């Protein structure tokens, strides 16, 4: 096809063209809601944690196409190891509450504990980028799913649930020297 | 008397991708409407077809150029999701997530020269089977290509067709071998008119049964 | 044989807050009869809206009072469940035990002067924006106001309205931020005439719309 | 309150063998399509049925000679699948895996003799009873038996009958029992004409009826 490419009008041409001929495509597996649905971990954790998807790996497989997404929104399923009894308090709690167990407070029972959370800011929406200040670089504290608290935590796993993501950013690959491909160890039989 | 279970061996375990739903401990929550909110993608696809993205040539340009107005060959890189030409598109950024693909990768490429600079180009899919890239236009000729002229429209749109043995290829790549290089993308330019210091921009896109299949978290964490 | 079940990991343990129900020890126990008991009461906020608690000035007194008939800032408050001047209120009482609000929250001003003193009163909602608020009523007239005389009726009520960038705001506050301050409320005294020693009771209860979110349990125990 | 289960001791542990799933981790797979891919078997004993594979004999030879015109018993065999002329059959291959058979298994004579050389043969069931096989045509006659010359066609086939106490016969065999050991299959020559060194390939396979029962893992591992 030619086409003014100035206008940026999106362009989708064909094997056809050629005498060739187009075969059926299943997407399932790049499904937004499904790829991000899995649970993945938090590396800095200390015994008062706030819930922060940002704080995931920026070239993990959520990490990243998190961030390739400039405002989104989710509900949340959570794998915590801990010591003692774990409180979750919602989005805009004073610190000083996860000291109460009127608070949902799980007491242990082993290996760890999960559970569901809902989505508790303020805003309609979160943003994984935001070109401002929220005081009268970081995001704004409001950009949270809560905090737990416990005597110890161990691990954290964090899912996203209902996800939605809106205004694609910026997805890189591992930079190439080599000039002709990146090469590594794709797994085979021993032997 | 009441209902007699087997608790079962091998069962139970956490699995972090398991089809499963969490026990729910903080109910009633009603959110903000954000209904209509724009700019929403659903497929990583939709988004990877409707915007292409910049191939990197030599000290990293999304551009080919040649001084001299004989047969040359611009470009060659692998068809690969892994090639080092690919290597800053969205395509490829997407593509590291799963261990499969199939399907047409479409390439495009833009003429940035004046108005007094005309130039014809060719693209050519080189199956695997060949020791070496064809040099020369004439060579490839015997391939799939297109040829094109430089005028009114600055864009052409080629699409690599997938033709390989098996039904799906690696999105990464080891060694030579089957499965993981399915031949070379060659350019040329067949000849130009004072297009010396003119460039022709390559982005690349997906096409429409182009496909991505099995999750993947391979990145170095 | 029997049915087989996989005790999974993760679930199970007791939540302090879970939606389940324990297991029944005693039976078949019939109550004393309580239908028709008065003054009950379903939603905390009938009661907010209803029964409008006093405000907390200088000295807590629960009104405000000038000795000059000249213009004068009678008193500012931040607009705050967390609030000093509200900090005797039933609302705030209410408040701190959820995380956010949004609504209409409704000051009313009783007049207690003799029938020989007059007064002319202004109130104003300062938005966030300003670095302080606004020392004179020709400076806050810019703002949503409502300004009122001392007559036969003697209450006033005004509704302060939710405006903010977010669908909610804090009901606690940390440091001057966007979430947890929402303006001031100014108000003044116009005028007045022989109401030297006579004041003005102000009052605080919850609007139609007035929500409040996430039940927490912050108070030190 | 909630379910009350009893978790039953005695069960749950993992079998082998059993006839449930296990919990699945990684779902929408779609498979590359196979459909009518060629030479598809379904049950082995299509194949037994259809596949006769050769018996060994001296020196392993899947034939039997004579090269003198009078009678002779050719060769002799137990009624086994575990003899020794059937090891190297399919049939053999596939019933080691099996504690028991019954039915019918088939014998195939092919002569490859010159067209001027001519032959009578004879193959005879001899059930358990005696205590040695008949050496002799004529003593083999009294039970069930089939004759045939060489002609025009080369092949004949003969159906050994399963003919037992029990309804079902062991595999495998152990010492002269009852279970494991069914008679003798004796091929005699009756005489021939100029077919000293022509050969009579033999091969087996199973019947309309032949039947194999129990799964087992036997091999040495």
């Amino acid at each position: 096809t030619t086409t003014t490419g100035e206008s940026a009008d999106p362009v989708t041409t064909t094997v056809e063209n050629y005498g060739g001929e187009t075969q059926v495509q299943r997407r399932q597996h790049t499904d937004v809601t499904f790829i991000m649905d899995r649970f993945v971990k938090i590396q800095n954790l200390n015994p008062t944690h706030v819930i922060d998807l940002m704080q995931t790996h920026q070239h993990g497989l959520v990490g990243a196409l998190l961030r390739a997404a400039t405002y989104y929104f989710s509900d949340l399923e959570i794998v915590v190891r801990h010591d003692g009894n774990l409180t979750w308090v919602p989005n805009g709690a004073p610190e000083a509450a996860l000291s109460n167990t009127g608070n949902p407070t799980a007491y242990l029972k082993a290996p760890f504990t999960r559970l569901a959370l809902p989505y508790t800011a303020p805003h309609r929406v979160l943003a994984t980028v935001y070109n401002g200040t929220s005081k009268y670089a970081q995001l704004p504290a409001s950009f949270n799913f809560g905090a737990i608290q416990a005597t110890t935590i161990h691990e954290l796993l964090v899912r996203m649930k209902r996800a939605e993501l809106y205004c694609p950013r910026p997805l890189l690959a591992v930079e190439v020297s080599s000039q002709d491909r990146h090469k590594q160890k794709i797994i085979a039989p021993a032997k | 008397g009441i209902v007699p279970v087997a608790c079962s061996d091998g069962y139970g375990g956490l699995v972090t991708t398991d089809p499963k739903t969490a026990d729910p401990v903080y109910g009633m929550v009603y959110n903000p409407p954000r209904t209509n909110y724009p700019g929403r993608f659903t497929n990583l696809l939709d988004v990877a077809e409707a915007c292409p993205t910049f191939l990197c040539f030599d000290e990293g340009k999304p551009y080919v150029v040649t001084r001299t107005d004989e047969q040359r060959l611009l470009a060659k890189f692998d068809v690969s999701l892994a090639a080092k030409h690919m290597s800053n598109t969205y395509l490829s950024g997407i593509a590291q997530y799963y261990a499969q693909y199939s399907g047409t990768i479409n390439l495009h490429f833009m003429f940035t020269g004046s108005t007094d600079s005309k130039a014809r180009y060719m693209v050519a899919y080189v199956p695997p089977g060949v020791e070496t890239p064809p040099d020369t236009p004439e060579k490839a000729a015997h391939c799939i290509h297109a040829e094109w002229d430089t005028g009114l429209n600055s864009k052409f749109t080629f699409s690599i067709p997938y033709v390989s043995a098996a039904d799906y290829a690696y999105t990464a790549s080891d060694v030579a071998e089957t499965t993981n290089v399915q031949g070379w993308v060659c350019i040329y330019q067949i000849t130009h008119g004072k297009a010396e210091q003119d460039t022709l921009v390559v982005s690349v896109s997906a096409g429409k049964d182009f496909e991505l299949r099995l999750p993947i978290d391979p990145r170095s964490q």
